[PDB]
């Protein structure tokens, strides 16, 4: 249950890191819309993320 | 003059197109330079007048 305790925190660690990975995407991907930057596909793609 | 106004707004669409790096920079020395280019028809050309 040790095991399965941290490898459950590792995996937490790691939906944090593609939620964090996500989550900038889509700042990075929502302050420039409606422009020449970034339009609605790849932001709600970012959003699929 | 449009083709200074049309190339001076195309040439900041390639510093769109080279922010998100769908043109390369060569494409930006082709706006920056058609854009001296018409520089110099529109201002040459009021000297031709």
């Amino acid at each position: 249950y040790q095991a399965t305790y941290d490898s459950a925190k590792g995996d937490l660690a790691k939906a944090q890191a593609a939620a964090n990975i996500a989550q900038l995407t889509v700042n990075r991907y929502q302050k420039l819309l409606g422009t020449q930057y970034i339009s609605k596909q790849e932001y709600d793609q970012a959003l699929a993320d | 003059k449009q083709a200074v106004v049309s190339a001076q707004s195309s040439l900041d669409a390639m510093e769109a197109g080279y922010s998100v790096g769908t043109r390369t920079i060569v494409d930006v020395l082709d706006a920056t330079t058609t854009l001296y280019n018409a520089k110099q028809e529109l201002a040459n050309a009021r000297y031709n007048y």
